[PDB]
DNA sequence: TAATAGATTAGAGCCGTTTA
């Protein structure tokens, strides 16, 4: 179970991009179920398959396939080991480049199930993101966007707003999946098109990051879509702009060449880097770039 | 009865300043932003895995068609999309011949031997795991 | 100026493409320019034999391997043959006019 | 008549012929190579003959 | 310490490739 993550973690100290491909993946005709079709039937997706691998390769070889100001998107995720908080970051350069580095150096919360970040660790994480923004864009961010698969406590939020500098607004968002609102469509046989959202409240809403797409004339998700519940529990912001930002974050999946993923890419990337990091022993100042984990 | 608003889909940029919503079509039409000259691929695995990777990398140059070309766009071919060479005959191959720990360690130490000791440069190592 | 004919196993013997090709041959004789019809061989199964009678005479472009190499062959031939400021924004605004017209988020209430 | 012609096997023997051709143009001599100068979308054999017996 | 709930949350696996 733990080959891939441990291998990447043991490769981290010497920064070398690596892509792991299964032998049953590249030549999937050979490996049959011994009674019929191959174990991995990829005929309908082969070309798209040849897309993603290629894109992944082109990402790990130092290429930027596609890009997306003054806003730092800092999506953090907790990992159960003691707990480890690890984040993924993105900004926008002065030269219109979209820096999509990570936020690594996981912060250890000793409580077994408290998916909350300790005050000192929260200060360290937020100030690390701030210094990354300063060294990247030569000035402090106008806005930092923190979002996670969890709600946020109070005392930690005091730590965030006390470590942050002036002229810096922080908004905390929680994205949760499989919230039981499986909205269908009355007229047709095809589900609600992706891009539609139900505003439950001024701070909470539902978003359909996945579903029917006009351009593809098909659904990103089979059966019925599972909308993501987006709750602005802490911080101040308007629901439309945050919803736009979440839909934009659902575009930067460099791990695959797919139209869009059902969850924001920032959380998924932070989660993957966290899985790789906690797979093996502790390493100081890890690479922090996703070509080494993803 | 509650309204369902629509958020305009964000445009992911591509080469020549042109924007599109689907990454596949945007890549196959305009291409990626920065041009690497080529991918010096590295491979770690058995000889049969090398044959599989080489055949697949040869197929990548050709175009592969999805069964539903209008739902998921097809692959033009690697050089067609990215404009960088990833041929299969210029690969740096390293043959191999608690169980998770030593299974990882084989690839770890072979890859470290190749990156450190060997002269040939590798942009990214394609570990072709067995099955 | 030029007449590129795709040389797949289906696009080399169909009635319509043959009609366009024959008119291309006659207009080629009209301008007496030998660099008019260019076959683009894109079919792996279709060999350089079994190809059409009019187009077997002509120097094809190898698209069968590495479609980008064939495309580069196309540009270098076009520059060599003096075929007449590139702006990809034209194709950017043209791609969704024709290819994405039944496929868009139109304004309708559901 | 002022040209130099190089005939060769087309699939296998390309590297030497291309190298020799490019060296020859570098020296100033005119060359006609079927993998360098034979233009796409022409009658390849007809142009080969015309070059053999017109400018060679 | 055990239990009964809701609310969050996290991990793992598993099949299909998105109706033309
Ligand atoms: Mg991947």
């Amino acid at each position: 179970a733990q080959f891939h993550d441990q291998l990447k973690a043991r490769l981290l100290e010497h920064t070398i991009p690596t892509q792991i491909l299964r032998e049953s993946t590249l030549a999937w005709r050979d490996f049959k179920n011994t009674f019929g079709a191959p174990i991995r039937d990829f005929s309908k997706i082969e070309g798209h398959l040849a897309w993603t691998i290629s894109t992944a390769a082109y990402y790990k070889a130092g290429g930027k396939p596609w890009k997306l100001p003054g806003v730092c998107y800092l999506g953090l995720v907790y990992k159960k080991i003691q707990n480890a908080c690890c984040a993924a970051q993105m900004f926008l350069d002065n030269g219109d480049g979209t820096v999509f580095k990570g936020e690594v150096g996981p912060w250890y919360n000793p409580e077994k199930g408290e998916y909350h970040l300790k005050p000192k660790e929260a200060k360290a994480l937020l100030t690390q993101a701030l210094e990354s923004y300063k060294e990247q864009n030569k000035s402090y961010p106008k806005e930092v966007f923190i979002h996670a698969r969890t709600r946020f406590n109070d005392e930690e939020w005091n730590a965030f707003n006390e470590v942050t500098p002036k002229n810096t607004n922080l908004v905390g968002v929680t994205i949760t999946k499989s919230k039981p609102l499986k909205l269908y469509k009355t007229e047709g046989a095809f589900p609600i098109m992706r891009g539609n959202a139900y505003i439950v409240d001024e701070k909470k809403a539902f978003l359909w990051t996945l579903g029917f797409v006009p351009k593809l004339q098909s659904t990103l998700s089979m059966e019925v879509p599972n909308p993501i519940f987006i709750e602005i529990n802490k911080g101040e912001a308007e629901i439309q702009q945050v919803l736009k930002d979440i839909l934009a974050l659902t575009k930067l999946n460099y791990n695959a060449c797919i139209y869009a993923d059902g969850e924001p890419v920032t959380l998924r990337f932070a989660n993957k880097i966290g899985e790789i990091l906690t797979a093996s022993t502790e390493i100081k100042t890890p690479p922090l770039a996703f070509k080494y984990y993803i | 009865m509650k309204e369902l608003i629509y958020i305009e889909e964000p445009s992911i940029l591509f080469a020549h300043g042109q924007k599109c919503t689907d990454p596949r079509d945007g890549l196959a039409l305009f291409g990626p932003l920065n041009q690497i000259y080529g991918i010096k691929s590295g491979v770690v695995g058995t000889q049969k895995g090398l044959q599989i990777f080489k055949s697949y990398l040869d197929k990548i140059q050709k175009p592969i068609y999805n069964h539903n070309n209008i739902t998921r766009p097809m692959f033009p071919g690697f050089e067609a999309v990215f404009g960088c060479k990833w041929e299969s005959q210029n690969i740096v191959f390293k043959e191999i011949t608690k169980r998770t720990y030593d299974l990882v360690t084989l690839f770890n130490d072979k890859i470290i031997t190749a990156n450190k000791n060997d002269e040939e440069r590798v942009d990214v190592w394609f570990v072709i795991v067995p099955e | 100026c030029k007449f590129l004919i795709v040389s797949s196993t289906a696009g080399n013997k169909r009635e319509g493409v043959l009609k366009e090709l024959a008119v291309a041959t006659k207009v080629k004789k009209h301008l007496q320019d030998d660099m008019f019809i260019i076959p683009l061989a894109i079919d792996e199964n279709l060999s350089y034999d079994d190809i059409n009678i009019e187009i077997v005479r002509l120097n094809a472009i190898d698209f069968k391997k590495s479609w980008a190499k064939g495309l580069q062959d196309l540009l270098d031939a076009f520059e060599k043959q003096n075929v007449p400021p590139p702006d990809h924004s034209k194709s950017n605004l043209l791609y969704q006019q024709i290819f994405l017209h039944d496929k868009q988020a139109i304004e309708k209430e559901e | 008549r002022n040209k130099i012609f190089i005939s060769h096997a087309t699939p296998e023997d390309d590297d030497f012929t291309r190298w020799l051709s490019l060296k020859l143009i570098g020296l100033g001599y005119e060359v006609w190579c079927d993998i360098l100068f034979l233009d796409k979308g022409v009658d390849f054999w007809s142009t080969i003959e015309k070059e053999i017996r017109e400018n060679t």
